[PDB]
């Protein structure tokens, strides 16, 4: 069919550059990719690769002169072997060419992919495996011609062993052409995988829209609104995962987060499978927020509206107004994708679409029409774990305590929490089958276990890019998730009591919640869809794959010296509840949640070019605290760090005067410099103090009471000599030589005294000790 | 039906350091108002200590009170702790999480029990609401001014644990309120029935009279309670007060009287107009 | 117009800021105690016939707070045209997260003017732990309990439009009953208690076709721009069914609201307050 072959053309039309940079054939890489797809068809390959060489030769318009040189070569070829028409095979080479210009957004010197966060730096060519290598942008160094030949060797190996199909070639070109630059120039920050992933997307949307070969020649497909940018966004995530009462200790929370991502994939894959789009049309799908390029046809605007009408009515019946999916679309044209002149059109048609998302979230369930309709149902009851009221008798006795009467959608998640260690992805099948635990809005999801056979037309596979035990006819969809979890003595998930007992000192539970700051301004800078598709994969990969390898103790040259209470274990007791693409909510031991927040920050500082920041709230809680309360506190400790500087951490709850001159949260370099001064003199490592301070906590607790006299009146200077007397009579005039004398320059600069910021370093150590 | 609200104002005198912990820079902090930083006595630490003293008082007098209060005939003195079965024959009949409390199981029985008629009951298909409201006691204006004058309002006391053989000392610290403080309490009784409110006031004063010889919160057996009720005024707030708003409530006058010069010293005398207007 | 601001000077913690459904039910129980059943049916006929009360909002020492209208967010880039884009973006985001506004900044957001959010919320949500002590063995069993703890001068207040003979006949004798019992929460631990004062508030509002709701809505027709609130309380131990209200500050057009009467197996019928409190608002094109 022309449908798959157009998407396979644009996803291989740019293929051949890696054989130019290697040096296999003579130049003008369009001629090379013809011969490379020619030679691939001969030995261990079908004859279909010979016809796909036409797309890898007749792009850039350097050879297709006066339209007649294309015909004499293809008149020799017989399209009757594939059922293609002599004019329809002529049609798809024109579609790929216009889709090639509507993606780059526009040769000498082989330049390695430059960094999208700072174009002054660049990436060494690596393998996308998320294991042992954090690609940190270093100084500019050209890739050797010896190094591109090894790229061709594995790519020759993988393309002969993979099925020639739209979904089977995408994890091939992703693992190998991610860190290969598309157009070699000064500061190329668009990848070659992403340039082909957005050339194949625009070529398929043109074919569904019905533009033919003379429409491309006449310049008619551009300056005419034929595409359509779909965008969706889940509203109410944080009151959906965490808002449960004191049941389901964290095996269930990790199951609420995996079931959120299944609702997002069920809606996205339904749009693709109904409009005829491949997975390359997904621009991104990162933390409950997706974006798809499609065609602007009446057979799709009608067909998208039935998807939104069904999915919202599903979300309202199951989760009663606690989660809403705002889906919108906006018709765009050819020139709207690229930068036209001096004004960014793609960032303007994205901010027209983002306004239609904003006004749709204010009309939160307009498409129900029985929304404000009252009614009386007998025996209404509340399911104890997640605040959902059901008709009497609907809740089925639970598997935890059979006296309790939970709703049945929570027993599908307790049972899901017992299989998440032994899980290799999901299978998407019909609603009404057996083996289904949880159903989405459009499908039911069967857990594909470790040792077993999957079932479904579409198989979602987590955290890898290799379809090993999958049937050849089943559609392969890879996804990624941050899935680190401290195990119990069995092969499961630990507890709010088990994580709180392997912590040094006091037995509290530590919670961090962070997100990237001013990120909407970063993605608004992208002016072309291939450039957005690069910046939204690299940001997605830090919170999906590389946040696992930070907890795994790697990357010591990059991280360095961070404030650690105890030395770093081989197996950290960390349970990553959620990590979405900017946001992450991680619980664990309060000593290792403290250290990891400085360890995530330093690696994110170097994964970018030092341009994007974090902000982390940190809480320390009782074990037997309801989890909707531990979220509502740390969400306030995150937003307190967020309205102040957006590069700063909230460490410990702290007293300060209401004069507006004192702020509770530390900047990252300030606290990490306060730790290199004050901690190596009072703290030895692993929950013990230094010499001459053992059995002298009574110095330190009273030192905080002297800090309370600064809190009661900062203008009173009584704290200055009481520090000098209390350090004096213990003989510790060497320790803390600046808490005795008032800083006049700090009163000049209108910044707080050093007695005020010492609380965040002492109180962590006093909590580290038995206290 | 509503008839009025007997209002009990006065002061709480912490004759000895009073400690009501929170377990959250002193190692064991008394609770505090988060905006001022001042300590206070809750209305829930005061009420559960008025109730725990009064339930053991009723527990000793189950047999002698079978014919003044019914539904004390369905209770045997003792706990239901060994045989883990709630609402059994014994008195402390409801298990909450791990503790056993006398709570009567129905509305029809809590209207007769002297504890639950005054202090309330949960039940199944019952929900008997209490008749008293116990407010949070805060420091008196004279003691908020000492907070302004730079004094200490909560000391920190160090104890120690000592081996009986080798005298190894093992200390800890406990923050507690400086002895001598004056709080301001408030108890608003709700006159639902017009017959048995004398028995509900005289039982509330008995719970306070046992509280002046027991302790309030904290360590207590090591001398951290020693509380004292200093009454100021009792007011009636009639039903005619709430409709028309004109100030004709009946006010008792007791500036310096005890909890035992008030129970029977003046009970026929101080409530003379309240027992007349009913 | 001119509204009667009924202030509630607290005497302890609360359980939550009162909404309009749980003020009217508390005013209903206060009238039945001091008047009886025949006046509660007259109270309900006064709200349907005339003016109605609003939800409760904080204040902090002559700074009466009011809810932020939802009319600003589809305008919120046109409100901030004259700002530089590196500080205009974080101003636009903190302007949207804001829940309340001053008495003066409310009158600017009704006219699509530039406005500023307040710096400080007059209360906190602390989690005081209680305990259940065994009566024989003194064994402890901690549960947690959350509250609303106001500041030194702060409090809470609601607004009343209506005829004055209904106010000083019904609303004013009911609020002094409720000064000695609670508004929700553990009233036996001294929570919902207060002291009541009466003042006068005047709000400048533009005359228009649209309006914002200063109370829960329970609308008849579908509103313009809204925000769902989903709660159902308790009535004499009977569990009320959850009802899709609309939160305060949401935008309706020519909507009176309307109370739903319920059965709940009691002797008397239970009315649930869903009348709206309309103040005029200016909108963009949707
Ligand atoms: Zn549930
Ligand atoms: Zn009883």
């Amino acid at each position: 069919e022309i449908d798959e072959l157009t998407a396979l053309g644009g996803l291989l039309a740019n293929i051949g550059k890696p054989v130019q940079r290697a040096g296999l054939y003579s130049g003008d890489h369009s001629t090379q990719g013809a011969r490379f797809l020619r030679d691939l068809a001969e030995n261990t390959g079908r004859a279909e690769y010979e016809l796909l060489s036409l797309f890898s030769e007749f792009h850039h318009k350097g050879h297709m002169k006066n339209d007649e040189l294309m015909i004499r070569r293809i008149k020799e070829l017989s399209p009757e072997r594939f059922g293609l028409t002599m004019e329809d095979v002529l049609n798809a080479l024109w579609i790929v060419y216009e889709a090639d210009n509507l993606a780059s957004g526009e040769p000498q010197a082989s330049r390695p992919l430059y960094s999208v966060f700072n174009p002054g730096k660049a990436y060494p060519w690596a393998e996308l495996d998320f294991e042992k290598e954090l690609p940190v942008p270093g100084d500019v160094f050209s890739i050797r011609s010896q190094d591109y030949r090894e790229l061709v060797k594995r790519l020759w190996e993988e393309l002969s062993k993979a099925k020639l199909r739209s979904d089977r070639l995408l994890p091939v070109l992703e693992k190998y052409l991610t860190f290969v630059s598309s157009v070699t120039s000064e500061g190329n920050i668009i990848s070659l995988y992403d340039h082909m992933r957005m050339t194949s997307a625009i070529a398929l949307a043109m074919l569904r829209a019905g533009c033919t070969a003379e429409d491309v020649r006449s310049g008619r497909c551009r300056k005419e609104k034929r595409f359509l940018l779909i965008e969706g966004d889940f509203s109410g995530i944080q009151d959906f995962i965490y808002r449960v009462s004191g049941k389901g200790t964290l095996k269930y929370l990790r199951a609420r987060s995996a079931y959120l991502e299944l609702i997002g994939w069920d809606v996205v894959l339904e749009i693709l499978s109904r409009l005829g789009l491949t997975r390359a049309n997904v621009v991104f799908n990162a933390g409950g927020h997706f974006m798809i390029i499609a065609q602007n046809t009446p057979d799709a605007v009608k067909e998208l509206e039935e998807i939104r009408a069904k999915a919202v009515e599903w979300l309202y019946r199951e989760f009663e107004s606690d989660l809403y999916l705002a889906i919108e679309w906006e018709p765009v044209s050819g020139r709207e994708f690229g930068r036209e002149g001096g004004k960014n059109l793609f960032a303007e048609a994205r901010k027209r679409l983002k306004h239609k998302l904003t006004v749709r979230k204010l009309k939160r369930f307009g498409e129900i029409k029985g929304l404000f309709e009252h009614g009386h149902t007998e025996r209404l009851a509340e399911c104890p774990v997640c605040g959902r009221e059901l008709p009497e008798g609907k809740l089925e006795p639970s598997a935890s305590d059979p006296e309790t009467k939970v709703c049945p959608t929570c027993n599908r998640l307790v049972s899901l929490g017992g299989n998440l260690p032994k899980l290799l992805g999901f299978g998407r099948t019909a609603k009404n089958d057996a083996g289904v635990l949880v159903e989405g809005p459009f499908s039911g999801f069967v857990p594909y276990l470790q040792g077993g056979r999957p079932v479904g037309e579409q198989i979602l596979v987590k955290n890898t890019l290799n379809p090993g035990e999958i049937p050849e006819s089943a559609q392969f969809v890879p996804y990624f998730v941050a899935d680190y979890f401290k195990k119990d003595p069995k092969g499961g998930v630990a507890t709010f009591e088990e994580l709180s007992m392997a912590s040094t000192g006091t037995r509290r539970l530590g919670v961090m919640k962070g997100d990237v700051d001013r990120l909407g301004e970063f993605f608004s800078s992208m002016d072309s869809p291939s450039k957005l598709a690069t910046a939204s994969r690299f940001m997605d990969y830090f919170f999906k794959g590389y946040i696992g390898a930070i907890i795994e103790g790697k990357f010591g040259y990059i991280i360095g010296d961070v404030p650690s209470l105890r030395d770093w274990p081989e197996e950290p007791d960390i349970v990553v509840v959620y990590a979405g693409g900017d946001d992450f909510f991680i619980v664990g031991a309060w000593d290792q949640i403290f250290e990891l927040a400085f360890r995530v920050r330093r690696a994110f500082n170097a994964y970018t070019g030092g341009k994007l920041t974090l902000s982390v709230g940190l809480g320390y809680f009782d074990e037997r605290t309801p989890i909707y309360r531990m979220a509502d506190v740390v969400s306030e400790r995150l937003d307190t760090a967020k309205d102040e500087g957006r590069n700063r951490v909230f460490v410990v709850g702290r007293s300060r005067p209401l004069d507006g001159k004192h702020k509770l949260s530390y900047e990252w370099n300030h606290y990490e410099e306060l730790w290199r001064t004050y901690a190596p003199r009072i703290y030895a490592g692993n929950g013990r103090l230094k010499g001459k301070l053992e059995s002298k906590k009574g110095l330190l607790w009273k030192l905080l009471e002297i800090r309370e006299l600064y809190v009661r009146d900062p203008n009173d200077v009584r704290w200055a000599y009481l520090t000098a007397y209390l350090l004096g009579r213990h003989g510790l005039s060497d320790l803390f030589p600046e808490l005795v004398g008032i800083d006049t320059k700090a009163v000049e600069r209108k910044e707080p005294q050093p007695v005020y910021w010492v609380d965040g370093v002492l109180k962590i150590v006093l909590m580290a000790v038995r206290r | 039906r509503f008839y009025g609200k007997i209002v009990i104002k006065g002061k709480i005198k912490a004759v000895t350091g009073l400690h009501i912990g929170s377990q959250r820079g002193i190692a064991n902090p008394v609770i505090k108002d988060p905006h001022t930083g001042l300590p206070y006595i809750p209305g829930s630490s005061l009420k559960g200590r008025l109730r725990s003293l009064f339930e053991i008082l009723v527990n000793s007098r189950l047999g002698e009170w079978r014919e003044k209060y019914p539904s004390l005939a369905n209770y045997s003195p003792g706990s239901c702790r060994p045989d883990n079965q709630e609402n059994c024959g014994k008195f402390f009949n409801r298990k909450i999480n791990r503790g056993w409390i006398h709570v009567c199981p129905d509305y029809e029985t809590a209207l007769a029990c002297p504890v639950c008629r005054l202090f309330g009951a949960s039940g199944k298909e019952s929900n008997f609401p209490s008749r008293i409201i116990v407010r949070d006691a805060f420091l008196t204006k004279e003691w908020e001014e000492k907070w302004r004058a730079g004094e200490a309002i909560t000391e920190a006391k160090i104890e120690v644990g000592i081996d009986r053989v080798t005298s190894q000392a093992n200390p800890r610290t406990n923050e507690r309120v400086v002895a001598g403080a004056e709080f301001e309490f408030e108890i608003i009784y709700n006159v639902e029935n017009t017959t048995h409110w004398r028995d509900d006031i005289k039982n509330l004063l008995t719970a306070m009279a046992l509280l002046e010889d027991s302790y309030l919160g904290g360590s207590g057996s090591r001398g951290y309670g020693k509380v004292k009720f200093i009454f100021d005024s009792f007011e009636f707030r009639p039903l005619d007060y709430y409709r028309t708003g004109k100030d004709e409530d009946i006010v008792s006058i007791d500036a310096r009287e005890k909890s035992v010069s008030d129970i029977l010293s003046g009970f026929d005398s101080l409530f003379s107009e309240v027992e007349g207007k009913l | 117009p001119k509204f009667i601001a009924v202030k509630l000077i607290p005497k302890g913690p609360f359980r939550d800021i009162p909404r309009a459904d749980t003020l009217f039910g508390a005013i209903g129980n206060a009238i039945s105690a001091i008047h009886g059943q025949s006046a509660v049916e007259e109270l309900v006929d006064a709200f349907v016939g005339g003016a109605r009360i609003s939800s409760a909002f904080p204040y902090s020492g002559d700074t009466y707070y009011l809810p932020k209208p939802l009319s600003v967010e589809p305008a919120l880039e046109g409100i901030l045209t004259g700002l530089d884009e590196e500080e205009r973006y974080t101003t636009a985001k903190r302007l949207r997260k804001a829940k309340y506004l001053d008495l003066k900044n409310f009158e600017l957001a009704l006219r699509l003017r530039p406005f500023t959010i307040p710096e400080e919320i007059p209360y906190a949500r602390v989690d005081v732990p209680r305990v259940v002590l065994d009566r024989v063995t003194q064994d402890s069993s901690i549960y947690f309990w959350e509250e609303i703890r106001f500041r030194e001068k702060s409090g809470v207040y609601f607004l009343y439009s209506g005829p004055r003979e209904v106010f000083d006949g019904y609303i004013a004798p009911a609020m002094r009953f409720l000064g000695d019992t609670g508004i929700g929460g553990k009233s036996t631990w001294g929570a919902g208690l207060f002291e009541v004062e009466f003042h006068e508030m005047k709000i400048d509002a533009p005359g228009s076709e649209y309006s914002v709701t200063l109370s829960n809505a329970l609308p008849t027709k579908t509103p313009v721009l809204w925000r769902l609130l989903r709660k159902g309380g308790w009535s004499f131990g009977r569990r009320k069914p959850r009802m899709t209200f609309i939160a305060e500050g949401s935008i309706v057009k020519n909507d009176p609201g309307g109370m739903e009467r319920l059965e709940l197996g009691l002797s008397h019928e239970v009315y649930v307050y869903g009348l709206t409190f309309p103040l005029g608002v200016e909108l963009p094109e949707g």
